[PDB]
């Protein structure tokens, strides 16, 4: 038995990689987790032997803790690997990337003596960089989930692009609720204005998952973020609040000046 | 309307077609009246109701900001 | 005339989407920023119409300011879009990420009335996860190009993952030599020291692009990087030097302790 | 021969996994001289591309800078 993990990409059965569908053709099992039913569709037309992961979330307002989902999309991957399959999981987006399932079985599966590997995919924020026209290069970028930043200490540089994901559960400590409340926004807007003002134009963004479907670009006011429609798959972006500034220090180290910059 | 999604969405050439008129090329596929609409007016909920779906538990969620 | 701009990933062949890979087939001309002969190879069977976008780097020891190759790279795709041609821009990665070329060609094209739109593709980035296992989201991630982190004053957070791309250029302010020196790279050290102790391992990290070839995954201290083998492609991962500390200003605003967290 | 057998294992999810099975059985079968594979055994890159007649494609892979506006 063997693992492979792979991502599908955002958009509807172009965005995969061509070495990652082949992958997907050739396996005994795919263990799948994709954004919606035309997904799925395509995904079982590929390869018709597919246990589909979305089974194990919390069904008809169960209280589960989203820890115990993971290890059980875990676990499923890894029976199929240790009876022998050429096992598959194909996830959208990007499988490492604010996905701890690819990452755990991994990890789980070289311990245990079976060949695992990753392949890259494109990521939501990879969509993002194309659809917004933004060079993650220009003044830099950071990334967090929003949860972590407000129950963690993490301070962001406001010269460059900042993302926050998962902002829709900003604020939900039980890992038990799809989605946060208006109030534990309004608290997150505070904690940003220690770098942000209240009128600092932010962006909800989603990517498109279907090919006749234009991404969401909504631009707002910082202040309005907790009465605005957010759903699992949103994300934050924060644009820098402020322009680079010279760093005359290093400069003068560096034994040059403003003015010799090519 | 499947179909017609995965084709387009692999196929520059029905990409680059699709977007010099999209409501001639959707009718030439056989999309509805409905179908079109809801692509004029971004409606992917009904998409998916017209595609039937029972409308798939899609939570993609795969990580969190606990720590450990 | 149109634009499309694709990128080609990282890997020979496989790393491309499908969807990109499409536009490659059907475009009148490609232009390409490709890393390699065999890459070439593979493209040309793909397309034969392709212009070779590396004709404008400085070649056999001129002295050109790198704005310039570019302006020359965005003017050349501009005249196929401007003459009529359904034109193809394929550059190695994502196209729009550490990528300059592509954002100016789409702004320009749309601004002279012609259609024009980025793909995203598989950055370095996106491998480097898959290859080291680690998720950006775990503890947060921060990117900066390094003369940018040198010459403009930005701020690391230390619990993240921070990565310094082009680092073999640190420091080099002409944008006319193709290579750093050891003395630059001893600044950035102590630069970084405001943050991360001297005995703090880092990565140097290159993508591989031919699919017999292993990454390059270097561990050493931070004290030995002005004496590391440094090429154009390597880039600079900075692991956490703290673990994440609880936010209690946050929780105590939300009305929990560490105690509450799923 | 080697560049054709390069862009063939970069694509094709089958033979990517005979290959990791047994790189030498997997190159022998393709064609590729003990040479060759000794270069990707080694992982000399740049004897690949000497190998291939590339040699001398410049490639230089910088699309950005540090400078700003």
């Amino acid at each position: 038995g063997s693992l492979v993990c792979v991502g599908t990409g955002l958009q509807l059965a172009g965005q995969i990689s061509v070495l990652s569908r082949s992958y997907i053709e050739h396996a005994d099992i795919v263990f799948s987790l994709l954004p919606d039913g035309f997904s799925q569709r395509w995904l079982t037309k590929l390869n018709p032997n597919v246990i589909n992961l979305q089974q194990f979330y919390a069904q008809n307002g169960e209280v589960k803790n989203r820890r115990d989902t993971y290890e059980q999309m875990v676990n499923a991957i890894l029976d199929a690997v240790r009876a022998g399959k050429k096992t598959v999981c194909a996830l959208y987006g990007h499988p490492g990337v604010f996905a701890c399932v690819s990452h755990m079985a991994i990890t789980r599966a070289k311990a245990e003596g079976f060949s695992a590997k990753m392949e890259p995919g494109i990521s939501a924020e990879a969509c993002l960089w194309a659809d917004l026209g933004i060079d993650p290069g220009n003044s830099g970028h950071q990334s967090f989930e929003a949860s972590q930043f407000m129950f963690f200490n993490h301070v962001p540089d406001p010269t460059t692009h900042l993302l926050l994901w998962q902002i829709a559960i900003a604020g939900e400590h039980t890992l038990t609720q799809f989605h946060t409340s208006s109030d534990r926004l309004q608290i997150l807007v505070e904690q940003l204005n220690q770098w942000y003002p209240l009128d600092h134009e932010v962006v909800i963004y989603e990517a498109a998952n279907l090919p006749i479907q234009a991404p969401r670009i909504e631009r707002l006011p910082l202040a309005n973020l907790p009465q605005a429609h957010l759903m699992p798959i949103s994300t934050l972006l924060i644009p820098p609040a402020k322009k680079l500034e010279y760093n005359y220090a290093i400069l003068a180290k560096l034994g040059i000046g403003p003015e010799d910059l090519g | 309307l499947s179909d017609f999604f995965t084709q387009l969405g692999q196929d520059a050439q029905l990409m680059e077609d699709y977007k010099q008129n999209p409501e001639a090329v959707m009718r030439a596929h056989g999309l509805t009246d409905e179908q079109i609409n809801a692509v004029m007016t971004g409606d992917m909920e009904k998409l998916k109701t017209l595609s039937g779906d029972s409308s798939y538990q899609s939570y993609l969620v795969i990580s969190h900001g606990n720590g450990d």
